[PDB]
RNA sequence: GGCCGUAGUGCUUGCUCUGAGUUUUAGAGCUAGAAAUAGCAAGUUAAAAUAAGGCUAGUCCGUUAUCAACUUGAAAAAGUGGCACCGAGUCGGUGCGAUCGUGCUCAGUCUG
DNA sequence: GATGGCAGAGTACTA
DNA sequence: TAGTACTCTGCCATCAGAGCAAGCACTACGGCCGATTGCTC
C-alpha cells in the first residue's frame, strides 16, 4: 500500500498515463508473462500511452442510407409504369420487358434477341438513325398527332419518369413564359394602368440583362431600382419587382396594412398568402401580382431553357436538340479545319483516348473542362476559329446532352412535356386514357420529409404510424399513412425531456405558461422606490397581478414610465391571439387553458396548413371560420427548456402550491425560480431529487455516445475510463489520492473558394474576374486574408498588391498575449502592423472611425463575421478594459471546456462512491483539470523541451508532467481547490500571472527559497535541489509502454469504383450471376481480419499433401460466412485437414516479436508495420530543438544568445544523432537502400549551416518511426517508402497480445505449431 | 514412583480425561449469529494423508463423533516448525467473530508471578493435558463446532463435530478457568499453607518444605483425579527448587530468564530489513524488564521501526545491538515481588528518558520487582531539568499501578517535589489527583539512587 | 452552474430529394490488302446495376459506435497476475514473502 | 491525405 | 530450359448540390438566483 496518483493526457488518437508517488517518482513492478514461451516475468515501468485510429462521424453512412433508399424507390417507379403498360405490351411485343431487363448481359447469356427494342437488326439502325437522341423522340411524340408505336411511348414516359427533376420549385410552372422584355413591359403596362396617379416609366432600361445577370439577386434588384426613376427599394414597385426575381418583400409599407403579409412566390403557402393580402386590400392588384408571377416564371426558365417556345410544346427537348445540332455542326467545322491546317494532330485529336481531346472527350473519362482546357491553345494557333473561340469563352462548344449542369431543370418542365405526350397519344389507347392520372402521380410523387421511411416494424429509423395494415402506393398514400400523427412523432421523437424531470417533456418557447412563467420571474425581481417608503419594498401578489393585467395583457412592450403612469400614478403570444380570436373572456378564462395550450402546440408541431387545419377541426365549433383561418395562418416555432409538470403540475407537500402558484403569491419573499427549486425546506428539491433518482444511469458506453462532442473525443474519453479502471486493478485496488487530466484543444478549399465567390458576388467587385485563384492556392493564410480584405487594406484605407504578398505582417485584432486564438476570425492581413496604433490593446480609435464603413461593407458582403467586427470595433465599446485584461489572463490557465467537465464528472462518479452520515458524498480522490498551458510552460522554463517528430514518448511525458504540476499546485496553494478540482482587478491580474512562480529559484531578482513549503502547514511541495532532477531521470527513462489498439477492420468491401473487364483473379462480381472476366468488377477488398490456418495443399499435379503454415485474409464481404461455418470456409478455398484449434484470429495491428527485439504489426494479411520506437536521449532531444528554433525564438535576447552559444559550441551532436538513427534501423528497421540513401545526402550537405541541417535532421525520423512506412525529404532527395510486403517470417515469431495498458501479456510462440 | 501412586491422575496411564463435576454448557449466539457453512478447502495429497492418522486415533478417543449440522468450517493443516507432522487446526475464524462475546477473566502474565513469594521456595508445576478436551459439551450447542471431513479410505465423510470445548475457540481459555477455578476452591480451602497459582491450564502449587510440596503434590494428584483432569507426566516439574513457569526461571524465590531465550536473541546476526528489526525488538522486549533503562539502550533503533524510513544500520545502530547482545549475556536475577507489603520506588530522569527499579523489603537488603522505563512525551521532555523530573515520577508511577495490585507504595526522589504539586506555577489536575492519593501514592525521604543501580 | 433578451458563428443527428460518374450490351463501319496494315467515315444516346446480399418480405435492412488473451456463462457479463531496494538502451539484478491475554512502538478518530 | 491493393517489370531456384 | 515464386516501383482511390427538423457549444453582452456568526439596539 502506497499513495499514488495518476496522470493523464487525452488525445484525438492518443491517451496518455502515468502513475507517480509522492516524491514525484514512477514505480516500477514486475509482471508475470503467461503463454507457453519461457519468459515468465518482465519488468515494466508504470508510465506509457494507448494509440488508436481516430473516430468517426455516421455523416458517410447516412448519406450511403440515403442513397440506397434512392435507388430502391426510383426501381419502384419504373415497376409501377411498367405494370401499368404490361398487358398492352403483352399484346403488341410479349419480350419487350425481358429484353429490357437483360439489356445488361453478353450474347451467350441473353435468352433473347440482343437488339432490345424491336429485337431485328434492321429495326434497330433504322429507329436509331430516325431519333439519334432520346429527345429527338420525346419532342417527336409531343408534337405529331398521328399513332406512335406502343414501346416509343413507354421508352419517352420511362425516361422522364426515371429523371425527373428538382423540387425546389413548388406550385405549377408554364414554360411559354420565356420572354423577359416583354413580360416585364407587360407588367409595367399593368402596373401604370391600375395606380394612374404616379405612373412608371422604364423605357430605355435593359431589363431582360438587368434581371438575367449573374450577380446576386440583391444586386440585380439594386441595380434595377437605381436604373428605374420614380421609385426605389421598399416601394410598391420595388417589392414587386423583389417578388418577381424571387426575393421575399414585405407588403406592410404598401398599403399599411400593419402586418407583415410577406409573399414568397416559390412557397407552397403563395397563394394562401395572397388571397388572404387581396382581401385584405382589394381584388385590382390580382392582375398585377399575376404579371409578377408570369415574370418569375420567365426570369427562372430564360437562364436555362435558352430557345424559343412560341412553336413548340417541348422547350426542354427542343433545347437538346438544338444543342445537338450545334455540337454536329462545330465537330463538322473542326474536323475541317484541322484537316486543312494541322493534319498531323487529327490522330491525337480525333482517336487517341488516352490523351485528352474528342476521343477522351467521347470515349475516354475526360470532363468538359479538361477538354476545354486542352483544345484551347490548338483553336488559338489557327484561323477561322473566332466563332469557336467565342463559344468555347462562354462555355457552349461540343456540348452532350446529359451534362453536370442539369442539375436546374424543374420536374415541372419534365411533367408538362409527360401530360403533352398522354394528351396526344390518349385517342388511340383508351388504357392510356384511363390512367393518365396515376401516371403523373408516379412522376409527381414523393415522401415528405416527416413521413419518413415506410417501415413495418422492422427499422430503427423509422417512425410513420399506418392507419390500415396493406401495401403502399403512391396512390393510396394518404388513406394509408397517418399524416398528422406521422408529423407528430417526428417532431417529437427528437425534441428533448426535461433536466429537472427526465420523463417529462419540454413545453413549447411561445406556450402561453411559458409566457406567464418568464413574465412573473422578470416582474418578482423589480424592487419599487417610490415617495414615503423607508426601505424598498418588493411587489405583493396583489400588486404584480394587476400590474400584468393593466399592461402586459394590452401592451406588447411595457416600460418602466408605463408601469408607473398606468400603474403607481392612475390607481396607486398572448396579444397575436387577441387580435386573432377577438375574445378577451376566452383568453382570460381558466377551463380553457387546455384548449390554449393544444393550439400552441399545434401550431409548434404542424408546418403544413392542411395538417394544422385538420388538427384544429376539433375546436372550429368554438371559433368562426375567419378565426380558423386566420388561425391557420399563424404559425409558431421553437421550443422551451422547462417542462408543464416542473411549472405548475408538481405541488408542496405543506402548502399544496405550485411552482406558478408560489411565483404568483410570493408576497414580500419574492422568491424566483432558483431559490424555489433550491429552498431546503420546501419540497420542491425533494420531489426534483427524486424525480432524478429514477432511471439512474445507463452504462458506461452508452453515457460516453449520449455525451455531446467530437466521436473521437468520445473515443479517447472512453479508452481513458477503461485505462483507469485498469491501473486501479494493477495498483492493488487501492484508489489514489488525486487524478489529473487534460485535454487538448483539437473539403476546406471548396468551402474557401464558396464563400469567397459569394461574398465577392455579394459586393459587386471583380478580384476574382481580375486574377482567378485556385482552392489549392486559395489555401494559403496571406492569400485568403487578402482576397477576404477585397484586396484592401483593414488598418488604413489604402490598396495591397497580391504579386507583392509574403511581405506584409498578419496582425490579430486580440494581442496574442491576453488570447492564442490563430483563427481567420481573429487574423488581419494588413500592410503595416504599426498602423493599429499600441500592440497591447484593441486597434486605436482613429483607424477604427476611419475603416469603419468599410468594415460594415464587409460585414454585410458575409466577408467578415459578426464576432470580428466587434472586436475590431471595441475601441469604440472602450477597448480592452483592466477586467477584461485580467479575465483573459485567468481563463488561459483555468481549463473551462463543457467536454472536459463531462469527462471530469465521469470519472469522479466512478471512483468516489462513499456518502457519509449525512448523505455527504466523501471526496476520497479528487479529479484535477488543468490546461496545456501550464505544462507547456513549466517546459519552456526549465528546459523539458518538447519535439513531437522524435517517437511517441512525449504522450507519456505529457501525462507525467501534468500529474507532477497538477499536484505539486494544489499541495501548495489549498485555496485554488475551488477553481481546478471537481466538486481587485490589479490583485486578480498578478495572483495568476504569478501562479507557478514558486517553482523557479529566481523572480524577474528575487530569491525564492530552495525548499517550497505549504505554510501554516508543515509541508515540503518542492525541493528545487532533487525534484528537478527526478524529473529529468524520469523524462529520461528508455522504457514506456506504447500499445497500439488492436481493431477489427468493418466498412466499406472494397473501392467503390468498378473496373473494366480483364482476365485477373482479383476482380469481384458485382452481381452473383454477373462473372468479372466478361463484366469487370471491383478489386481491392478490406480485410476484415488475418486468420492462421495450419492444414495441408494439393501441389503439383500428382495433389501431394504439403503441410503448409500461411495467414489468410478474410474480407469484410466473407466475415460472416466465415465465422457461420470456418471449416467449409476453409475447404472452399482449398485447404484440407485444417485444425480448429490452431486456427488463431489476428485482428489489425497484432504485435509480432521476432528477433533482437524487432517488431512488426500486421497491417493486412500481406503488410506489415514497424512496431518499435527509438529512445533517442534527451541532450539530443534539447538541442534538436533549440538548433531547429521550434516556435521561432521566443526568449529575451540575452538567453537568446547564450542558447546560440550552446548550439555552437555542441554542432558535433548531429553526426552522434545520425549515428544513433543508423545503428537503429540497422538493427530494427533493415531498410539498407533507404539507409544508404539518407546518408549519402547527410553527407553531401555537411557543409549547410546548423539551422537548416537541424530542420533537415528532424525529417529523418521519418525513416525510423512507429506505423506505416512514409516518404520524407532530405533538403532535395526525396526517399520513397520501403513496405514489408511478405508475412512470411513472422510464422516463426512470437504473438504479444497486449492488455489495455501493455502490464498484462500473452506470448504464444507461433514456430512450435 | 510418582505415576504408580495415582493411575486416575496421568495422562499416560489414566486415558482420556471427562470433567464428572461441570454439567454441559451450551454455547449462546448473537442475535445475527447464523450457521454459516464453508466448504471444506482443497488440501495437498501429502497433507490430507498427514492429518488422517491423527483423525483415526482421534475417533477412537470419542473426540471426533459423525454429526449433521447447518454449521460448517474449514480444517486446515499446519506443519511444525520442526519435520513434518502436519497438525489439525480447526480454522474457526468465522464461527470465533459470531459467538457470544465474555469477558475475559484470565489473569495476565505480569501479575501472576507477583502473587509467588520468597519464602515458599519449594515448587511443583503440573502441565493439564487436553484441558480444553475435559469440559463436556451440551448436544445442543455440539451442532456449532462441525467441521468437513472426507477419509475415503476408511470411506467416513460427513461433519465429525466436538462434544469438548475445541481448541481456536474464543471462549475456551475463559471457559475452562472459570471451570478448573470452582473445582480448585475447594482444595485452597483444605490447605491454606499451600499457594496454587493457576494461568490458563497451568497449575502451579507453592509451599513451605520439601515435605509439604510433596504431600501437596500427592492430594492435588489425586483431587484432579476425581475431578477428571489429567496431568502430563512428561512434563511435570514436581518438588524441585528449579522450575521454569510461565517463560521464567523461579530459583531461590527470585525470576531469572531462560539461557535458551538470551541465546535466541544474541543468535540473530546483525538485521537488514525493518522485518528483521521488528522480529528482534520484539523478541527482545520479552526481556525488557531485566535490563534497566532497556529503553534508553534500544533507543537508536526505535526510529528505525517507522513504516516509511530507510534501513541504515549506521555504527550507533550496531553500538546499540551490541549493548543489548552484552545486556543479556549478564542479566540479573530479579526478585519476586510481595503484596503484603509496602514498595518503594525510585526514579530518574536524564535527556527526556524516564528509568526507574521498583523494589520491596527482602530482609534489610531492596530485591528489585520490575524495571520500568518510558520515553517522556514531547512536550514534558522538553521543560528545563527540574521540573522533567514531576513527569518522570509520573509515568514510572503508572507502571507500578499495575504490579502493585492498588497496594500503598512509597516513593522517593532527590528533589522534593510534592509542594511544586500543590501548587504548579488540565493534564496537571489529573496529575495531582494521582500523585496526592495518600492512600496508595506517598512521598520518602529524599535520597539519590546508584547511576547504575 | 440556470433562464430569460438580442445577435452571430460552428458543429451534430435524422429524413426526403437532384444531377452526374462508372461498368456491360444496343446503335450493321467502308475500302485496298491473304494477313498484319493503311486510308477514310463515325462519335452527342438508351437499357440495367450502383456496396455481394438478408429475411422479418417492408416502396424494409446492409459502411456509425463497441471488440487484448484465458476461465465461467446461451447471452448480457463476472473473474484471472506478490512486495521492496539498487540501477538503465526498450527493461535488468539483488532480497524477502485459528484464538485469549501480556509487553513495546506507531497511526488515525472524537472530545475538551 | 494516407496507406494498402494491384499490375507490371525484374531476378532466382527448382522440376 | 519453363515455370513458378518472391521483390521492388509507381498509380490509385465516386463526386457535387437542395430543402427540413431537433439539439449542443461558444461568443458578447445585460439582468435576475448562499449561510453562519458576531455585534448592536
Amino acid at each position: 500500500d502506497k499513495k499514488y496518483s495518476i496522470g493523464l493526457a487525452i488525445g484525438t488518437n492518443s491517451v496518455g498515463w502515468a502513475v507517480i508517488t509522492d516524491e514525484y517518482k514512477v514505480p516500477s513492478k514486475k509482471f508475470k508473462v503467461l503463454g507457453n514461451t519461457d519468459r515468465h516475468s518482465i519488468k515494466k515501468n508504470l508510465i506509457g500511452a494507448l494509440l488508436f485510429d481516430s473516430g468517426e462521424t455516421a455523416e458517410a453512412t447516412r448519406l450511403k442510407r440515403t442513397a440506397r433508399r434512392r435507388y430502391t424507390r426510383r426501381k419502384n417507379r419504373i415497376c409501377y409504369l411498367q405494370e401499368i403498360f404490361s398487358n398492352e405490351m403483352a399484346k403488341v411485343d410479349d419480350s419487350f420487358f425481358h429484353r429490357l431487363e437483360e439489356s445488361f448481359l453478353v450474347e451467350e447469356d441473353k435468352k433473347h434477341e440482343r437488339h432490345p427494342i424491336f429485337g431485328n437488326i434492321v429495326d434497330e439502325v433504322a429507329y436509331h438513325e430516325k431519333y439519334p437522341t432520346i429527345y429527338h423522340l420525346r419532342k417527336k411524340l409531343v408534337d405529331s398527332t398521328d399513332k406512335a408505336d406502343l414501346r416509343l411511348i413507354y421508352l419517352a414516359l420511362a425516361h422522364m419518369i426515371k429523371f425527373r427533376g428538382h423540387f425546389l420549385i413548388e406550385g405549377d410552372l408554364n414554360p411559354d413564359n420565356s420572354d423577359v422584355d416583354k413580360l416585364f413591359i407587360q407588367l409595367v403596362q399593368t402596373y401604370n394602368q391600375l395606380f394612374e396617379e404616379n405612373p412608371i416609366n422604364a423605357s430605355g432600361v435593359d431589363a431582360k440583362a438587368i434581371l438575367s445577370a449573374r450577380l446576386s439577386k440583391s444586386r440585380r434588384l439594386e441595380n434595377l431600382i437605381a436604373q428605374l426613376p420614380g421609385e426605389k427599394k421598399n416601394g410598391l414597385f420595388g417589392n414587386l419587382i423583389a417578388l418577381s426575381l424571387g426575393l421575399t418583400p414585405n407588403f406592410k409599407s404598401n398599403f399599411d396594412l400593419a402586418e407583415d403579409a410577406k409573399l414568397q412566390l416559390s412557397k407552397d403557402t403563395y397563394d394562401d398568402d395572397l388571397d388572404n393580402l387581396l382581401a385584405q386590400i382589394g381584388d385590382q392588384y390580382a392582375d398585377l401580382f399575376l404579371a409578377a408571377k408570369n415574370l418569375s416564371d420567365a426570369i427562372l426558365l430564360s437562364d436555362i431553357l435558352r430557345v424559343n417556345t412560341e412553336i413548340t410544346k417541348a422547350p426542354l427537348s427542343a433545347s437538346m436538340i438544338k444543342r445537338y445540332d450545334e455540337h454536329h455542326q462545330d465537330l463538322t467545322l473542326l474536323k475541317a479545319l484541322v484537316r486543312q491546317q494541322l493534319p498531323e494532330k487529327y490522330k491525337e485529336i480525333f482517336f487517341d483516348q488516352s490523351k485528352n481531346g474528342y476521343a477522351g472527350y467521347i470515349d475516354g473519362g475526360a470532363s468538359q473542362e479538361e477538354f476545354y482546357k486542352f483544345i484551347k491553345p490548338i483553336l488559338e494557333k489557327m484561323d477561322g476559329t473566332e466563332e469557336l473561340l467565342v463559344k468555347l469563352n462562354r462555355e457552349d462548344l461540343l456540348r452532350k446532352q446529359r451534362t453536370f449542369d442539369n442539375g436546374s431543370i424543374p420536374h415541372q418542365i419534365h411533367l408538362g412535356e409527360l401530360h403533352a405526350i398522354l394528351r396526344r397519344q390518349e385517342d388511340f389507347y383508351p388504357f392510356l386514357k384511363d390512367n393518365r392520372e396515376k401516371i403523373e402521380k408516379i412522376l409527381t410523387f414523393r415522401i415528405p420529409y416527416y413521413v419518413g421511411p415506410l417501415a413495418r416494424g422492422n427499422s430503427r429509423f423509422a417512425w410513420m404510424t399506418r392507419k390500415s395494415e396493406e401495401t403502399i402506393t403512391p396512390w393510396n398514400f394518404e388513406e394509408v399513412v397517418d399524416k398528422g400523427a406521422s408529423a407528430q412523432s417526428f417532431i417529437e421523437r427528437m425534441t428533448n425531456f426535461d433536466k429537472n424531470l427526465p420523463n417529462e417533456k419540454v413545453l413549447p418557447k411561445h406556450s402561453l405558461l411559458y409566457e406567464y412563467f418568464t413574465v412573473y420571474n422578470e416582474l418578482t425581481k423589480v424592487k419599487y422606490v417610490t415617495e414615503g417608503m423607508r426601505k424598498p419594498a418588493f411587489l405583493s401578489g396583489e400588486q404584480k397581478k394587476a400590474i400584468v393585467d393593466l399592461l402586459f395583457k394590452t401592451n406588447r412592450k411595457v416600460t418602466v414610465k408605463q408601469l408607473k403612469e398606468d400603474y403607481f400614478k392612475k390607481i396607486e403570444t398572448y396579444h397575436d391571439l387577441l387580435k386573432i380570436i377577438k375574445d378577451k373572456d376566452f383568453l382570460d378564462n381558466e377551463e380553457n387553458e387546455d384548449i390554449l395550450e393544444d393550439i400552441v402546440l399545434t401550431l409548434t408541431l404542424f408546418e403544413d396548413r392542411e395538417m394544422i387545419e385538420e388538427r384544429l377541426k376539433t375546436y372550429a365549433h368554438l371559433f368562426d371560420d375567419k378565426v380558423m383561418k386566420q388561425l391557420k395562418r399563424r404559425r409558431y416555432t421553437g421550443w422551451g427548456r422547462l417542462s408543464r409538470k416542473l411549472i405548475n403540475g408538481i405541488r408542496d407537500k405543506q402548502s399544496g402550491k405550485t411552482i406558478l402558484d408560489f411565483l404568483k403569491s410570493d408576497g414580500f419573499a419574492n422568491r424566483n425560480f432558483m431559490q424555489l427549486i433550491h429552498d431546503d425546506s420546501l419540497t420542491f428539491k425533494e420531489d426534483i431529487q427524486k424525480a432524478q433518482v429514477s432511471g439512474q444511469g445507463d452504462s458506461l458506453h452508452e453515457h460516453i455516445a449520449n455525451l455531446a462532442g467530437s466521436p473521437a473525443i468520445k473515443k479517447g474519453i472512453l479508452q481513458t475510463v477503461k485505462v483507469v479502471d485498469e491501473l486501479v486493478k494493477v495498483m492493488g485496488r487501492h484508489k489514489p489520492e488525486n487524478i489529473v487530466i487534460e485535454m487538448a484543444r483539437e473539403k476546406n478549399s471548396r468551402e474557401r473558394m464558396k464563400r469567397i465567390e459569394e461574398g465577392i458576388k455579394e459586393l459587386g467587385s471583380q478580384i476574382l474576374k481580375e486574377h482567378p485563384v485556385e482552392n489549392t492556392q486559395l489555401q494559403n493564410e496571406k492569400l485568403y486574408l487578402y482576397y477576404l480584405q477585397n484586396g484592401r487594406d483593414m488598418y488604413v484605407d489604402q490598396e495591397l498588391d497580391i504579386n507583392r504578398l509574403s511581405d506584409y505582417d498578419v496582425d490579430a485584432i486580440v494581442p496574442q498575449s491576453f488570447l492564442k486564438d490563430d483563427s481567420i476570425d481573429n487574423k488581419v492581413l494588413t500592410r503595416s502592423d504599426k498602423n493599429r496604433g499600441k500592440s497591447d490593446n484593441v486597434p486605436s480609435e482613429e483607424v477604427v472611425k476611419k475603416m469603419k464603413n468599410y468594415w460594415r461593407q464587409l460585414l454585410n458582403a458575409k466577408l467578415i463575421t459578426q464576432r470580428k467586427f466587434d472586436n475590431l470595433t471595441k475601441a469604440e465599446r472602450g477597448g480592452l478594459s483592466e477586467l477584461d485584461k485580467a479575465g483573459f489572463i485567468k481563463r488561459q490557465l483555468v481549463e473551462t471546456r463543457q467536454i472536459t467537465k463531462h469527462v471530469a464528472q465521469i470519472l469522479d462518479s466512478r471512483m468516489n462512491t462513499k456518502y457519509d452520515e449525512n448523505d455527504k458524498l466523501i471526496r476520497e480522490v479528487k479529479v484535477i483539470t488543468l490546461k496545456s498551458k501550464l505544462v507547456s510552460d513549466f517546459r519552456k522554463d526549465f528546459q523539458f523541451y518538447k519535439v513531437r517528430e522524435i517517437n511517441n514518448y512525449h504522450h507519456a511525458h505529457d501525462a507525467y508532467l501534468n500529474a507532477v504540476v497538477g499536484t505539486a499546485l494544489i499541495k501548495k496553494y489549498p485555496k485554488l481547490e475551488s477553481e481546478f478540482v471537481y466538486g481587485k482587478a490589479t490583485a486578480k491580474y498578478f495572483f495568476y500571472s504569478n501562479i507557478m512562480n514558486f517553482f523557479k529559484t529566481e523572480i524577474t531578482i528575487r530569491k525564492r527559497p530552495l525548499i517550497e513549503t505549504n505554510g501554516e502547514t508543515g509541508e515540503i511541495v518542492w525541493d528545487k535541489g532533487r525534484d528537478f532532477a527526478t524529473v529529468r531521470k524520469v523524462l529520461s527513462m528508455p522504457q514506456v509502454n506504447i500499445v497500439k489498439k488492436t481493431e477489427v477492420q468493418t466498412g466499406g468491401f472494397s473501392k467503390e469504383s468498378i473496373l473494366p473487364k480483364r482476365n485477373s483473379d482479383k476482380l469481384i462480381a458485382r452481381k452473383k450471376d454477373w462473372d468479372p472476366k466478361k463484366y469487370g468488377g471491383f478489386d481491392s477488398p478490406t480485410v476484415a481480419y488475418s486468420v492462421l490456418v495450419v492444414a495441408k495443399v494439393e501441389k503439383g499435379k500428382s495433389k501431394k499433401l504439403k503441410s503448409v503454415k500461411e495467414l489468410l485474409g478474410i474480407t469484410i464481404m466473407e466475415r460472416s460466412s466465415f465465422e457461420k461455418n470456418p471449416i467449409d470456409f476453409l475447404e472452399a478455398k482449398g485447404y484440407k485437414e485444417v485444425k480448429k484449434d490452431l486456427i488463431i484470429k489476428l485482428p489489425k495491428y497484432s504485435l509480432f516479436e521476432l528477433e533482437n527485439g524487432r517488431k512488426r504489426m500486421l497491417a493486412s494479411a500481406g503488410e506489415l508495420q514497424k512496431g518499435n520506437e527509438l529512445a533517442l536521449p534527451s541532450k539530443y532531444v534539447n538541442f534538436l530543438y533549440l538548433a531547429s528554433h521550434y516556435e521561432k525564438l521566443k526568449g529575451s535576447p540575452e538567453d537568446n544568445e547564450q542558447k546560440q552559444l550552446f548550439v555552437e559550441q555542441h554542432k558535433h551532436y548531429l553526426d552522434e544523432i545520425i549515428e544513433q538513427i543508423s545503428e537503429f534501423s540497422k538493427r530494427v528497421i533493415l531498410a539498407d537502400a533507404n539507409l544508404d540513401k539518407v546518408l549519402s545526402a547527410y553527407n553531401k550537405h555537411r557543409d549547410k549551416p546548423i539551422r537548416e541541417q537541424a530542420e533537415n535532421i528532424i525529417h529523418l525520423f521519418t525513416l525510423t518511426n512507429l506505423g506505416a512506412p512514409a516518404a520524407f525529404k532530405y533538403f532535395d532527395t526525396t526517399i520513397d517508402r520501403k513496405r514489408y510486403t511478405s508475412t512470411k517470417e513472422v510464422l516463426d515469431a512470437t504473438l504479444i497480445h497486449q492488455s489495455i495498458t501493455g502490464l498484462y501479456e500473452t506470448r504464444i510462440d507461433l514456430s512450435q505449431l | 514412583t510418582w505415576l504408580s501412586d495415582f493411575p486416575q491422575a496421568w495422562a499416560e496411564t489414566g486415558g482420556m480425561g471427562l470433567a464428572v463435576r461441570q454439567a454441559p454448557l451450551i454455547i449462546p449466539l448473537k442475535a445475527t449469529s447464523t450457521p454459516v457453512s464453508i466448504k471444506q478447502y482443497p488440501m495437498s495429497q501429502e497433507a490430507r494423508l498427514g492429518i488422517k492418522p491423527h483423525i483415526q486415533r482421534l475417533l477412537d478417543q470419542g473426540i471426533l463423533v459423525p454429526c449433521q449440522s447447518p454449521w460448517n468450517t474449514p480444517l486446515l493443516p499446519v506443519k511444525k516448525p520442526g519435520t513434518n507432522d502436519y497438525r489439525p487446526v480447526q480454522d474457526l475464524r468465522e464461527v470465533n467473530k459470531r459467538v457470544e462475546d465474555i469477558h475475559p477473566t484470565v489473569p495476565n502474565p505480569y501479575n501472576l508471578l507477583s502473587g509467588l513469594p520468597p519464602s515458599h521456595q519449594w515448587y511443583t508445576v503440573l502441565d493439564l493435558k487436553d484441558a480444553f478436551f475435559c469440559l463436556r459439551l451440551h448436544p445442543t450447542s455440539q451442532p456449532l463446532f462441525a467441521f468437513e471431513w472426507r477419509d475415503p479410505e476408511m470411506g467416513i465423510s460427513g461433519q465429525l463435530t466436538w462434544t469438548r470445548l475445541p481448541q481456536g475457540f474464543k471462549n475456551s481459555p475463559t471457559l475452562f478457568n472459570e471451570a478448573l477455578h470452582r473445582d480448585l476452591a475447594d482444595f485452597r480451602i483444605q490447605h491454606p499453607d499451600l499457594i496454587l497459582l493457576q494461568y490458563v491450564d497451568d497449575l502451579l502449587l507453592a509451599a513451605t518444605s520439601e515435605l509439604d510440596c510433596q504431600q501437596g503434590t500427592r492430594a492435588l494428584l489425586q483431587t484432579l483425579g476425581n475431578l477428571g483432569y489429567r496431568a502430563s507426566a512428561k512434563k511435570a516439574q514436581i518438588c524441585q527448587k528449579q522450575v521454569k513457569y510461565l517463560g521464567y526461571l523461579l530459583k531461590e524465590g527470585q525470576r531469572w530468564l531462560t539461557e535458551a531465550r538470551k541465546e535466541t536473541v544474541m543468535g540473530q546476526p546483525t538485521p537488514k530489513t525493518p522485518r528483521q528489526l521488528r522480529e528482534f525488538l520484539g523478541k527482545a522486549g520479552f526481556c525488557r524488564l531485566f535490563i534497566p533503562g532497556f529503553a534508553e539502550m534500544a533507543a537508536p533503533l526505535y526510529p528505525l521501526t517507522k513504516p516509511g524510513t530507510l534501513f541504515n544500520w549506521g555504527p550507533d545502530q550496531q553500538k546499540a545491538y551490541q549493548e543489548i547482545k552484552q545486556a543479556l549475556l549478564t542479566a540479573p536475577a530479579l526478585g519476586l515481588p510481595d503484596l503484603t507489603k509496602p514498595f518503594e520506588l525510585f526514579v530518574d530522569e536524564k535527556q527526556g528518558y524516564a528509568k526507574g527499579v521498583l523494589t520491596q523489603k527482602l530482609g534489610p537488603w531492596r530485591r528489585p520487582v520490575a524495571y520500568l522505563s518510558k520515553k517522556l512525551d514531547p512536550v514534558a521532555a522538553g521543560w528545563p531539568p527540574c521540573l522533567r523530573m514531576v513527569a518522570a515520577i509520573a509515568v514510572l508511577t503508572k507502571d507500578a499501578g499495575k504490579l502493585t495490585m492498588g497496594q500503598p507504595l512509597v516513593i522517593l526522589a532527590p528533589h522534593a517535589v510534592e509542594a511544586l504539586v500543590k501548587q504548579p506555577p488540565a493534564r496537571m489536575t489529573h496529575y495531582q489527583a494521582l500523585l496526592l492519593d495518600t492512600d496508595r501514592v506517598q512521598f520518602g525521604p529524599v535520597v539519590a539512587l546508584n547511576p547504575a543501580t
